[PDB]
Order: structure tokens, then C-alpha cells, then sequence
């Protein structure tokens, strides 16, 4: 949608994540594994409820109003009460349509923001240690085991520690 | 640092969402059919079938319609002084007392049906020199000749009908809605047997208000064994006015008052039967729940609905767009 | 991996977006005129002038008011058992017979308009005592007098005018409209010429309703040699219903009854020329495109038209913001 | 609008580009050059006219109406006749002044979106081996002639081919 | 290339935002308390209390209703040939002259109220035949019986009520409104005292229209002294047309016309105190300012007006999300 | 909100800036400072208007039109009368609340739009100088001064005259 993550540079989704709505999957040291992120899972969820339970608030009541079924034929004010109720349908059902089609819309390109965030914060934290392979995957130039990609996940990854190995690793090659 | 830290492998991490096999095809502002993870339904379709009778009180007409009740037509005599946050009118709901007609039966059906009460009132009102309680066989009460409940039919006594003129304060605090009315006979002949005058009158006023009608004699279509109709009027007498009736001949006269309020009754027509659950919309066609914002069902509600709208179907997106992994 | 690249140069890539000489001011949430490369207009704000007679039926009344063709004003009698999908009534139009005026000539202009058709039926309604077909020199029938072709005027034979009582049940499966009438006349001494009785009446009913006029007797202007007048009315008969029509003097009887329909059926009042075109949406103004949403031509439409708006411009951004490199 | 790459960071259009809406142009050992980019143009042109058809979808029909033009003067119930219509009419055009703004606004952030898609997508692609000048141009730090500006263009450019090349011009220099 | 000659460092650059101590919550797609840096009101939701007397031409009624300044109510003879924009009716006001309905009072009122002026031209009607100028002691002009200034109450001379047959062109190049009535006796005996036959009758027409209106003897409430009531009828004339007004009996004749003429006016019940000030909007709780969009103090307005709507805040963010340093 | 700077990446705002919305706070070899960025508070500001003065355009008027209270009871024209209005009041609440509810979401989007859109600005404009460290903050691995700090706020930043000072701290130290 807007931000290009979903549908996009992230070319397709996971059906086999089940434990939350975004995540990594790694490939490392000891193997390959997969790992929800919960807190954009949240992010995501939580700005979709709230937009839910807007759209649930308050049905309005309303008691005794017109007759809007006529069983003889009579003229001038019964063409202005079927005048009235259908014009008052029309209304509210150009509201309903207009209502879905923006709020998916904007469900759409949230979504692909919450995906877009993470890609972003995730590669602020690597700093110099990774590069972008484009495809949503970084490339992390240096020994990275799975105590090093849970600290990436929950946020405490340190670039320092790794910093001179990742650099070596990446730049000086031959070139 | 360490020393010569050698070790030069490196790791691949991969950022991805979740997809599901199946989806939900949802309208958007650039595409009508995008497929989405979820969705839900914004609009309700379909009813119970049945007219919960909680948390309104429903009262349900039987074979009588509001107005055959209010007048009390015998058969509809259950329904005295009852009460109603809605009314349901069947539509085999029969009348079956004497040939009747109400101008403007509309207002008369509505005004009651919002007021919700059927509570009446007898009056003292003294007919001098006319013969009270006249029935006929058409509106059998029993085995015998009949009239409506709420009603009083004046004849000549003996040789005459006086002109009568009576009055009747509203003392109280609350609106009085008096239910009156005039008979049509078929014939001069019938005119004059019954009334003496050869053409009645029937003034009924207030300090604010008037209505002067008189009968129109000829033949109507038997209905009931008669030609003659008596048509239906009413007036509503503010506290502190008064109610003078004035007539020369002709009168259905008032036995009392319904007294009005104001409230949230309202009346509805539907086959639908009622049933016992709460359920707070009713629909003609039965309660229909009132979680989603939007319903098809009926544009007649009564009670906390949904608002009724053309489509059938409006889903709302609770997910991200789906682009699966193969589709399994 | 390749060998010595003695030359070791640079590129440059630029990305870029078109922008157009011309360009387009639209509103947007923030700004009331930004540039865009292109827009589309979404108001229809231009008549064709014409209102093509295609694909709804256009009847162009000419010099007849739809109530005139339906009553059967001489110069109207083209349009017998005629039908339309739109009745366009021309300012021009004159009524040139008996004078008359319809109580509520709104509900019936409108109850004819969307029935859509004017089928007559004759039924054989039986006079006895009267002289029929009265007719009037206001109201010339070719070189003699006459009078509406689907009314019966009843005067007096010899020296009385019973007491008419006739009826006509509706044995079919289709409601009957009947359109009546009383004749005011100026005169007491018109009154007992015609209609013997110094005070006329007519009762026209059904099972359900009832309508008692009595004439009124009074000059009123001058209008095409007459001081008289005659009051329009109407009756509809459902299917096993039964109308009784009870007089006394000055009645002005149906000769049968136009058939009822339920369609898309309306009149409209326009100037406009018919012409041969296939167009949807009809404006007074003549046919309109019904491609943009929005129209600003009239707001009087009938057809699949756009809905009527009081902007008469409104652009739809259909690119991206303009932003061009020469100076203006 | 919203990215800020029109009107932002690419500091005005090319009244020449005339054969897509968003594209490049290059200077390289071979000469220079200038090319639409026609998946991101088909992406922008879509998107505007899937919101144009749901935008022209359906006019409803209707047929017999009220009157709305009256010669008499009546009271009461031509006042109602009146009311309804003349609250319908702002309705309506409430609804349609509002229906433009949104759609305009989004068509500008939509348009915006995409060029800076496209900028992302350059960028993911000739990964070391050029840098942002900050004006929508990258410099390519490798020689790269016409077939090369073809690779990044249709999406086939291999970074590794050039990266020791790149990295060496671009960093060791003299500092 | 530049020269550093010593100096190694770093530096730290960072970007932020403003926020503020306090903050207001408003209402998004996705959250209904968000806190925002600043936000606006979008309801008005208070009145001045007291009606601005410019820019409209507010009409103080005082204690006169507008059918009475229009009848010419002794005491609301202050308003003859009045205009006004607005027409402000207080509670208070009161009747004090011959007890009279009117049929339509609300479309009656409602065509004043637009027309916007009282300018009453007299014609000169001549009655031949009859006493005119009558009056009643219920409507006192100053010591004396009076009657309304704009109506003529015409009786019998000496024994005989003739045909009244008058007419009146309008051959101005405007629409002329005439009110005029008919008066129901209560005793037959008080008909015949005053118009001798036993039975009046007043048809007034043009070339268009007619209404015959028959009076109805009989007793109503008392009201200043009397039982008798008069009941007000209107008719506007067109250029061209003319008026005949034709009676036998009871006519309370008209005296000329009302101008009519088409603007912006309108009238409106408030109780509010007229001040000086200048509002375009103007409400029955006191003139409020229009600079926001929507207002909620009341659904009855006058002028260049907010919106309506039940909310009673709707704050507009007028700033960023506000994420402080310390708490909120 | 959609780009993740306010409330995002950038932990909290400054209730300290009180000359501007967006801004900036440095600490070099020289001290440590504060200053407002005037184009971003602009920017920020008159959209911000634009959005304002639109929905404070034209009250229309209206004179007469048709009673909203009623002292007797009367039936079906009094109930129709009641009904137009009941139906226009809850029609035009729909469209108040819906107005400000798209309007704040969109004034939420758009500052987080203009703190993100300053931010990449910086970015670009340090080039290979500058290392992001995530919190919207950049470490500039060159000695820079007060004037240095200036001319990158009113961006006449000259990278070139740092980088290979920047280059040399940046990445050789010591892998
Ligand atoms: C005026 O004309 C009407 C219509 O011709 C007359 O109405 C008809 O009157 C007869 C005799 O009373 C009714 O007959 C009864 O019908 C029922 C059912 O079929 C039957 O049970 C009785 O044995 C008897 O036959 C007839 O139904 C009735 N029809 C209608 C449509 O009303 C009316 O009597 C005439 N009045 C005068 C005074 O001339
Ligand atoms: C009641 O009063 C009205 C109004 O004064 C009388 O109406 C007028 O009657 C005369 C004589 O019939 C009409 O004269 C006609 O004028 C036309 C030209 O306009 C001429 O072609 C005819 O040959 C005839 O001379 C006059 O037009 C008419 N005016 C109006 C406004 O209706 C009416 O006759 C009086 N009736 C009685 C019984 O007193
Ligand atoms: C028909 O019946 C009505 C109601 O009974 C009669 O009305 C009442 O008539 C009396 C005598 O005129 C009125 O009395 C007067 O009341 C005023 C105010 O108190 C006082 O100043 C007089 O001294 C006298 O008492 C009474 O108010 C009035 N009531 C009503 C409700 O209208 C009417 O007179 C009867 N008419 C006939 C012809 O029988
Ligand atoms: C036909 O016989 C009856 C009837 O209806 O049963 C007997 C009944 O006692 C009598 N009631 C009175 C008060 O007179 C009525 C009426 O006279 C007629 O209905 C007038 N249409 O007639
Ligand atoms: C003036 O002469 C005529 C006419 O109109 O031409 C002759 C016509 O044969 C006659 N028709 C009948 C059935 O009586 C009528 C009516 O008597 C009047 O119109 C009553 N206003 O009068
Ligand atoms: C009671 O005495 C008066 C009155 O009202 O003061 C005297 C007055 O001169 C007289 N006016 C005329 C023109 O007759 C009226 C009317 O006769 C009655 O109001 C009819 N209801 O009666
Ligand atoms: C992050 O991961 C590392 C490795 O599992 C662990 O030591 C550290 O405590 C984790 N921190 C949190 C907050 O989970
Ligand atoms: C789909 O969305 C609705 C509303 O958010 C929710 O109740 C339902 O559980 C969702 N479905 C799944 C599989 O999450
Ligand atoms: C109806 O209620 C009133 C008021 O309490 C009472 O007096 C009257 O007798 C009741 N009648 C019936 C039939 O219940
Ligand atoms: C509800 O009732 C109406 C009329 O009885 C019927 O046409 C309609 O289809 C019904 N809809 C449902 C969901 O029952
Ligand atoms: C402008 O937009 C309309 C609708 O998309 C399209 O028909 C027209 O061709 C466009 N103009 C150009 C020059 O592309
Ligand atoms: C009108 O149509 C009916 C029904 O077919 C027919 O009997 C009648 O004679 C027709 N009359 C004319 C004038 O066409
Ligand atoms: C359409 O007709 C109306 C009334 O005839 C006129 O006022 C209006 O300006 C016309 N508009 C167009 C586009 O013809
Ligand atoms: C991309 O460009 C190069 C050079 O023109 C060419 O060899 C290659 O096949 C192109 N690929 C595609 C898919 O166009
Ligand atoms: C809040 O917003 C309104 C409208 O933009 C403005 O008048 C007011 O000055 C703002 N408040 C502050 C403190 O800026
Ligand atoms: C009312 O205005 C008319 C027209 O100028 C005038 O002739 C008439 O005498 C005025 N009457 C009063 C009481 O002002
Ligand atoms: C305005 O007046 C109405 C009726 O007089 C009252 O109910 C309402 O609360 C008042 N509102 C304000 C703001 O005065
Ligand atoms: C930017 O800052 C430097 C240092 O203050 C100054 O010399 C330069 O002229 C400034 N440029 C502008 C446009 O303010």
C-alpha cells in the first residue's frame, strides 16, 4: 500500500507464522527459526480494534415515525413520506459504502506501516554491522548465534560489540 | 576488545507478516476486490423470525386493530385500558360491529398508537330527553344487539329530539381525548324515525377549537345487514378548557375521556410471531440483533437498530492484506 | 576475480517524475487550488437542449394539461387510452370546456401521472328518470355544444330528477379509479331548472369510504360564457369492493372507470423539444449524460440521473501535483 | 505530500519525460540519457483509475418524485415540499465537496508514495555501491555504461559485480 | 584537501519536536482520546441570550400574535402596515377581541410570516343592502364595541339581507391577498336577528378557485361573552384575475388587501430580549456567532447559521500528538 | 502515527522548545545548544491552516423554513414534519463526527510526516559523515563546531570538506 513493505519489497507473507501478525526467520549458527514480534503485532491490532469499536458505537433508538408501507393510493403527502424514507436511505447507504471503502483503505496502508516500522527500527539497531539485501532480509556481517538474533529481536542488540568484525568482514574483502 | 577476533561467517535475518490460506475479498477506495487476512460484517441480514417480547412491552392485537379497540368493538373488548410500548396490528385482524368510517383514520391510528394507553375514563354526561344506549344487531354483544364499548348512541325519546347541549370541564391536569361521532342513516326515512329532524347536526368545541359536522343521508354497500355508516371524529380538551357538545340530532355521543401521554409507543404491522427473549430492535419481520451499525432487514424499526441501508453486505477489513506463501 | 580496470569512473542516475506546460487547479484537505498534472469534472452542468424520446416513452400533451386529457376536454380527446413513461406538460396547454376545478388537482395530476396510462373503460351505468348527456356550448363538440367525453351530465326529465341509487362492482382483479363531479351552479332558479330539487346532493361509496359534496349556489367570474362551476373528484374501487353512487341533483356521473398501474411512470413540466436520441436522464431542461456523478442542471430529473449538486464545478485530481522547471 | 519525494526531494518534474509518468536519467562512460519506468507508472495510473471507476460506478434511477417547483402559494405542506428538497440538495453537495478533497488528497500522497517507492527500490538495489547526492540522484561509484544503466533500470543490476570496485573508489580515496 | 591539523572529535546532532505541559484530548479513525499540542472547537454551544437587532429587521410582536397585528386586534392596531425580516411571537401574547378560528392557521401564518408586511390597501366594496361596520363589545375600540380593523362585519337593513354580489379586479401587476370570513351564530334565533335568512352561505372565487363555506349554528364555550365564534378564510388574487364575492348571509366582509411580496422572511417564537448588536444568526434562545462550523443550542434558526447537531464539543487538532517529558 | 517518528523513533518531544515545533539540540567540543527549525514549523503550520480555514468556509443561510415545535397534537403531517428534521439532525451529526475524526487522523499523519520527512533531510545532507543512531539522533564522526552545527540547520552543509576526516574515525580504528 503506501509504505511498499507488504506486497512489495516484502514479496510475500508467511503462512506458517502463527504466533503473531509480523516476525523474523533467521538462518544462523545453529540453524534456521522463526519468531513472532509481538509488540507490532499489538501496534497493528490494537489501532484495528480501535477503529472497530467506532464503528460498533451506539446504535441510536427511535420509537413512533412515519408509515412506510401504504395499502390505498392517496396522493400528494404519501409521495412525500416515500419522498422522505427514500432519500434517507439513499443518504445512509452512500455513507456505509464510503465508510468501508476509506477505513479499509486506511486498514491497508496501517498495516503496511507497522510492517515498514519494523523493517526501519531493525535496521537502525544493526547500524553497521548489516546491510540490506533489499528483500526485507539483512545480511549481518558478522558471528551472529541465537542468543546474538534474540538480542536483535527484544531489542538489545549492542552494533559495538560487533562493530570491527562486521566492518572487516564487509569492506576490506579485496576492494 | 578479544584479541583477533577471526571467526568471519555471517547470518541472514528476514523480516515477513503472516498470510492465511483463505481471505476475504473487501472494497477500498482504489480497488473493489482486494483480498484482506479478516474481515467482518457490517451489516445484519436476517431476523430471528420472531418478535422477542423483552426488554418493549409488545402488545399483540389478536384480531383487532388499535382503533376497533379504542371505539370497543365487543370482540375487541379484551383490550380495555390496556397499555404498550408497540403495538402489533395483525393482518387478519377483522372489524365486526356497526359500519364505521374515520376521516382521517391515519392521525387517529397514530396519535393513539404514540400515546400507549387505552385507559378510559367514564364521564358523567347527562343526556336530557333522548333515549341513551341504542345498539343494533350488526355489533352483537352476546346474544343480544350491541354498540361500542366506548360509545353512546342517542335516539328521539318518544316524539322529539331536543337540542342538546352539555359541557364537560377538563379540570384535571392532562389532556382529555374525547372519541365522538355521527351517524349517516341510509333514508329521510330512517332520518327522521330515529332522529325526528329531518337533517342533524353535531358541533363539537372547545374555547380553542370547533368541528361542525353534518350527516349525509343515502345508501352506502351493505356491510353487515346496513346502509347506513356512522363516521368517526375526536377532539382533545386541554387543562383547563371544556368540552360543549352540541347537537339537534344525529350524535354518537362520548361516554368519557382516554386519557394521553407521551411516551415512546408506537404501533407496528407484522405477521410475526412473539416469543420470549430480549432483544432490543424490532423489525416487521421479527428482533434482529443490534450489534452491527448497518441492516437489511426492514426499513421499519422500532427500538436501539440498526440503520437500515440498501446493500446487503458491507465487510470491513480487521487485517492486512494477504499475499500467500503458495495457498495452503 | 576480473583483472586490472585501469579506468575507474562514476555515474550518476537520477530518478524523476513527468510535470505538463498546462496543469489543473483542484481542492484538496489542505489546500483549496494546488496544481495537478490532470483532473476530471464530476459536475454535468450542460443540457442537450432536446429531451430525446428514447429509451423512455415521452407523450408530449401539446396544448393539454394531463387533467384535461384524463376529464376529456374536446381538443384533448387525442390522447384517449393513451400511456407514457413521462407526460411532458407544455406551458401552453389550455383547458377549453366546461370550467371546473379539482379539489385536490395535486393528488390527482399525480395519481394519473404515475399510473401511466389513460385506458377507459365504459361500463353500463343505467339512468333511469334523468336526461343524459348533457353538454354546454363552452365546451363545443365539434360545431355543437358538448362536454368532457368520460362524464355524464344528468339534468332533470320532464319535471323530476329521482333519487339515483345506482351501483358497479369491481368483479375484476384490478383497481378501478372513477373520476365524478357536481355542478355548482349560479343560480337557485339554474338549480331548479336543471335539477328540480332546490338542493342537490351526491354520495359516492364503497365498502371503505364515503364522499358527500352538495353544490353550492353562487356566482363565480365569467369564464368562457359561465358562471357555473363543476368540482372534480375521484373514487378508486379495489377488486371486490363495489361503488354505490346516490343522488339527489346536480350529479356529474362517470361513464367507467381508467384502469389502474403501477410503473415508473411521472408528468413533468417542460418547454423542451422532443427529439429522436437515446438518452437516460431527463432534466426540464432537455436530456443530460449520465457519465459524471453529479449534475448542477436541474434538479427535477426522472431516469438514471446524476444527483443534483449546487457546485457547478468539481474536478477530480486524475494525476500527480504539477511541478514544472521553466520560470511561468 | 506526504513522502515528500514530489515537491520534496526531487525538486520539480521534467516537462520532457513523455513517455511514462515517473522515470530516470543517467550520465555514464557512454553518454547520457533518460528512460520512463513503466511498472511503477502502470502502479500510479491504476490506483487512480480504480478510484475513478468506483467514483462513476452506478447513477441510481428514479422516477415519479415530489414537485419542487410550485406557482401557487400554499403554506404548510409546499414549506415541507420545499424543506425536504432543500435539505437533500446540501446533503448531496456536502457529500460531493467532501468526496473530491479526500480523493484529491489521497491522489497527491498515492502519486508521492509511488516516486519515492521507486527512489527506495533504486537504492535497495545498487546496495554499496552508490551513494544518495540527497536530490533524488545517486552516484554510482563504478563505471557503468549504458548496458549497466539498462541492468539498474529493468531490475537485473548484480552489486557484487562491481562492489570491490565501487568500494574502493568510494572509500579508501585518501582518508 | 582541507587540513585538520589536530583536533579529533565527534558531535551529536538530534532532531525532536515541541511539547506542551498540557495538551487536549480529540477524537480519530483509530483511538477516541488521543492528546494532542492544541485543538479548536467546532460546536457553538452558548447564546448571548438576547436576539441582536441587526443585521435582520427583527418585529417585536409584543403581546399580539401575527394573525391578530393581521386581523387588526384593537390592540395590535401598532402593527398596521408593518415589515419585518423576522417576526418574534412572545408567550405572552393574547387575544381580546370577537372569538375566531382559523381553518389552516399554519399555512395562514406561515404566508404572512414570508411575505413579510402587513401593508393593507383599502378598496372601496360597495354593500348595498346591508349595515355595515358592526362590531362587538368583546373586541372594545377604545370606550366603544369594535371589531378587527381589516374586516367588515355587515348585518341586515331594517328587514332584509340581499344576494351580495360584488367583484373586485386585480389589475395591478402583483398578487393581493384578501382575508375575509364568516360568522356561526349560536341560535337560530341570532341568525335570523342578524342576517335573516335562516341559512347563510358566502362563496368568494376568481377565474381559478372558489370556496363556498356554509356558517354552523350552535353553542361554544363562552369566551368574552360570547358563543358565537367567526372562522378566518384567506384568498390571493393574481394580476389579471378577479375576485366575486357572493353571499346570502354571515359574511364578515374583507376591506381591501394585503400586499404579498417574496423575501426572507420568516417568524419565530422566542421570548428572548431584543438588544443591539449585530448577529447574522439568530435563534430562539438569543443570537449566537457563526464563526464556527456546527452549532447545538438550538434546531430552529434565522440567518447565516451553524449546523445543527446533537454533539455538544467536537474539537478540531490544531497540532501534533503531545508526548511530554514528564506527565500529563 | 504512519512514519513512526512522533511517539516513534523520537522517544518524546521537547516541552523545552517553545520557539518552534521541530528542532534541533547538539552537543560538540564546543557545547551543547537548542534551536527551532523554521521551514518544518511552517511547512507543519500552514497545512495545518489550509485544513482549518476549509471547514470554517461559508456558513450558508437560511430563513424561512418549517416548524421544529408543535403545541397540539395533530397526526400524520405533524409526524412527517418531525421525521424530516429528526432524519436531517442525525445525518448532519454522522457527518460532524466523522469530519473531525478523518481530519485529527490525518493532522496526526501529516506532523509525523514533516518531524520525519526534517529527519531524512539531515540525513542526506551528512552523507557519509553521520552515522543515525536511531533515536533521531546522528553521531558526526568530524570535529564540528558551532558554525558547523549552523550550516547543517540551515543546510549549507558541505560534506566533502569532512569526509575523509569522518571516513578515518568512522570506520578504520581498528577493524
Ligand atoms: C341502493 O342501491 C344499492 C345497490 O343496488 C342497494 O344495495 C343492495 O341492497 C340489497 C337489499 O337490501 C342488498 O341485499 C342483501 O344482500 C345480502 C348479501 O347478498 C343478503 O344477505 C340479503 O338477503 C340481501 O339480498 C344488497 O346486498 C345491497 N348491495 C349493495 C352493493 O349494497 C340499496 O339497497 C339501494 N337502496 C335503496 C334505498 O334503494
Ligand atoms: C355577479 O357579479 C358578477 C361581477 O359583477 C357578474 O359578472 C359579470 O357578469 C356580466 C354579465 O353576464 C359579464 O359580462 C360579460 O362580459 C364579457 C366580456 O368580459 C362579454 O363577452 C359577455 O357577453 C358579458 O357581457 C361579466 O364579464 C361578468 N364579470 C365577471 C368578473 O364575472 C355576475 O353576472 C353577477 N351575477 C348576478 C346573478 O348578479
Ligand atoms: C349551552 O351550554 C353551555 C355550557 O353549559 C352554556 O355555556 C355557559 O353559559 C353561561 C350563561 O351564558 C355562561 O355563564 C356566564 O359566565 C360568565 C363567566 O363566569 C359570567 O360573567 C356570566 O355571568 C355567566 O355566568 C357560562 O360561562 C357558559 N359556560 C361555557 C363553558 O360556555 C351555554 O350558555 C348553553 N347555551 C344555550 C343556548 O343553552
Ligand atoms: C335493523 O334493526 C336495528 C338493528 O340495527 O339491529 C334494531 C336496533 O334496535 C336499532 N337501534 C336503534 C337505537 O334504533 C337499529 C337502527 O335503527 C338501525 O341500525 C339504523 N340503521 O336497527
Ligand atoms: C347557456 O346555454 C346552455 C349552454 O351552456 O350552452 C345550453 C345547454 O344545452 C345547457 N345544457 C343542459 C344539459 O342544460 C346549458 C346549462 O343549462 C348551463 O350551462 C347551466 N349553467 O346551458
Ligand atoms: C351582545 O351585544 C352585541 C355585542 O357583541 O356587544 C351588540 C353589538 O352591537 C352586536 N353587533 C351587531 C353588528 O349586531 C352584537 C352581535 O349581535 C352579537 O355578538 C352576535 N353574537 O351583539
Ligand atoms: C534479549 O536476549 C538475550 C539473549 O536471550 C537475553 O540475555 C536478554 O536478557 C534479552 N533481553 C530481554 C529484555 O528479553
Ligand atoms: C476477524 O476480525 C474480527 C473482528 O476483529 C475478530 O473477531 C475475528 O476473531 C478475526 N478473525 C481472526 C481469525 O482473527
Ligand atoms: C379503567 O381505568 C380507570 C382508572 O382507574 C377505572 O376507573 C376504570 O373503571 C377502568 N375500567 C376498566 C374496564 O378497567
Ligand atoms: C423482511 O420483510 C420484508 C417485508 O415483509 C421482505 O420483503 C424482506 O425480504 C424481509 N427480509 C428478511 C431478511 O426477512
Ligand atoms: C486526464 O484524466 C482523465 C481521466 O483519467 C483521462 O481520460 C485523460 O486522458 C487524462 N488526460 C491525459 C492527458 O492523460
Ligand atoms: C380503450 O381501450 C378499451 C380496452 O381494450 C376499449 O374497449 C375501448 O373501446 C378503447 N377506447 C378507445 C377510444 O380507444
Ligand atoms: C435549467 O433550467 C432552469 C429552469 O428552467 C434554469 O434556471 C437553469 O439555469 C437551467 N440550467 C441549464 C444548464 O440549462
Ligand atoms: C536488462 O538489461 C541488460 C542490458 O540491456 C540485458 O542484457 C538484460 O537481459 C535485461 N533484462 C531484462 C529482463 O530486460
Ligand atoms: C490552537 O489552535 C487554534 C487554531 O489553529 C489557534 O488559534 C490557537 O492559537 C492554537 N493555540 C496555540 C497555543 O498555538
Ligand atoms: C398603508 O399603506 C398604504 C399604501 O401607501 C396607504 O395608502 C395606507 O393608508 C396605509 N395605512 C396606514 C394605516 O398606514
Ligand atoms: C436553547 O433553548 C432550548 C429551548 O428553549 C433549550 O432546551 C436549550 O437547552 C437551550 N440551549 C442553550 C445553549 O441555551
Ligand atoms: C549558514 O551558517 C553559516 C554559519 O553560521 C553561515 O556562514 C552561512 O552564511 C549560513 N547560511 C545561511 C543561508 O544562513
Amino acid at each position: 500500500g503506501l509504505f511498499g513493505a507488504i506486497a512489495g519489497f516484502i514479496e510475500n507473507g508467511w503462512e506458517g507464522m502463527i504466533d503473531g501478525w509480523y516476525g523474523f526467520r533467521h538462518q544462523n549458527s545453529e540453524g534456521t527459526g522463526q519468531a513472532a514480534d509481538l509488540k507490532s503485532t499489538q501496534a497493528a491490532i490494537d489501532q484495528i480494534n480501535g477503529k472497530l469499536n467506532r464503528v460498533i458505537e451506539k446504535t441510536n433508538e427511535k420509537f413512533h415515525q412515519i408509515e412506510k408501507e401504504f395499502s390505498e393510493v392517496e396522493g400528494r403527502i404519501q409521495d412525500l413520506e416515500k419522498y422522505v424514507e427514500d432519500t434517507k436511505i439513499d443518504l445512509w447507504s452512500y455513507n456505509a459504502e464510503l465508510l468501508v471503502a476509506l477505513e479499509n483503505q486506511h486498514t491497508i496502508d496501517l498495516t503496511d506501516s507497522e510492517m515498514n516500522k519494523l523493517f526501519e527500527k531493525t535496521r537502525r539497531q544493526l547500524r553497521e554491522n548489516a546491510e540490506e539485501m533489499g528483500n526485507g532480509c539483512f545480511k549481518i556481517y558478522h558471528k551472529c548465534d541465537n542468543a546474538c538474533i534474540e538480542s536483535i529481536r527484544n531489542g538489545t542488540y549492542d552494533h559495538d560489540v560487533y562493530r570491527d568484525e562486521a566492518l572487516n568482514n564487509r569492506f576490506q574483502i579485496k576492494g | 576488545q578479544d584479541l583477533p577476533g577471526n571467526d568471519n561467517s555471517t547470518a541472514t535475518l528476514c523480516l515477513g507478516h503472516h498470510a492465511v490460506p483463505n481471505g476475504t475479498l473487501v472494497k477500498t477506495i482504489t480497488d473493489d476486490q482486494i483480498e484482506v487476512t479478516n474481515a467482518t460484517e457490517l451489516v445484519q441480514s436476517s431476523s430471528t423470525g420472531k418478535i422477542c417480547n423483552n426488554p418493549h412491552r409488545i402488545l399483540d392485537g389478536i384480531d383487532c386493530t388499535l382503533i376497533d379497540a379504542l371505539l370497543g368493538d365487543p370482540h375487541c373488548d379484551v383490550f380495555q385500558n390496556e397499555t404498550w410500548d408497540l403495538f402489533v396490528e395483525r393482518s387478519k385482524a377483522f372489524s365486526n360491529c356497526y359500519p364505521y368510517d374515520v376521516p382521517d383514520y391515519a392521525s387517529l391510528r397514530s396519535l393513539v398508537a404514540s400515546s400507549g394507553t387505552l385507559e378510559f375514563i367514564t364521564e358523567g354526561f347527562t343526556w336530557t330527553g333522548v333515549t341513551q344506549n341504542g345498539g343494533s344487531n350488526a355489533c352483537k354483544r352476546g346474544p343480544g344487539s350491541g354498540f361500542f364499548s366506548r360509545l353512546n348512541w342517542l335516539t328521539k325519546s318518544g316524539s322529539t329530539y331536543p337540542v342538546l347541549n352539555v359541557t364537560m370541564p377538563n379540570n384535571d391536569n392532562f389532556d382529555k381525548l374525547y372519541i365522538w361521532g355521527i351517524h349517516h342513516p341510509s333514508t329521510n326515512q330512517e332520518q327522521t324515525s330515529l332522529y325526528v329532524q329531518a337533517s342533524g347536526r353535531v358541533t363539537v368545541s372547545t374555547r380553542r377549537s370547533q368541528q361542525t359536522i353534518i350527516p349525509n343521508i343515502g345508501s352506502r354497500p351493505w356491510v353487515r345487514g346496513l346502509s347506513s355508516r356512522i363516521s368517526i371524529y375526536w377532539t382533545i380538551v386541554k387543562p383547563g378548557d371544556v368540552l360543549v357538545i352540541n347537537s339537534n340530532g344525529n350524535l354518537i355521543a362520548p361516554r368519557g375521556y382516554f386519557k394521553m401521554r407521551t411516551g415512546k409507543s408506537s404501533i407496528m404491522r407484522s405477521d410475526a410471531p412473539i416469543d420470549t427473549c430480549i432483544s432490543e430492535c424490532i423489525t416487521p419481520n421479527g428482533s434482529i440483533p443490534n450489534d452491527k451499525p448497518f441492516q437489511n432487514v426492514n426499513k421499519i424499526t422500532y427500538g436501539a437498530c440498526p440503520k437500515y441501508v440498501k446493500q446487503n453486505t458491507l465487510k470491513l477489513a480487521t487485517g492486512m492484506r494477504n499475499v500467500p506463501e503458495k495457498q495452503t
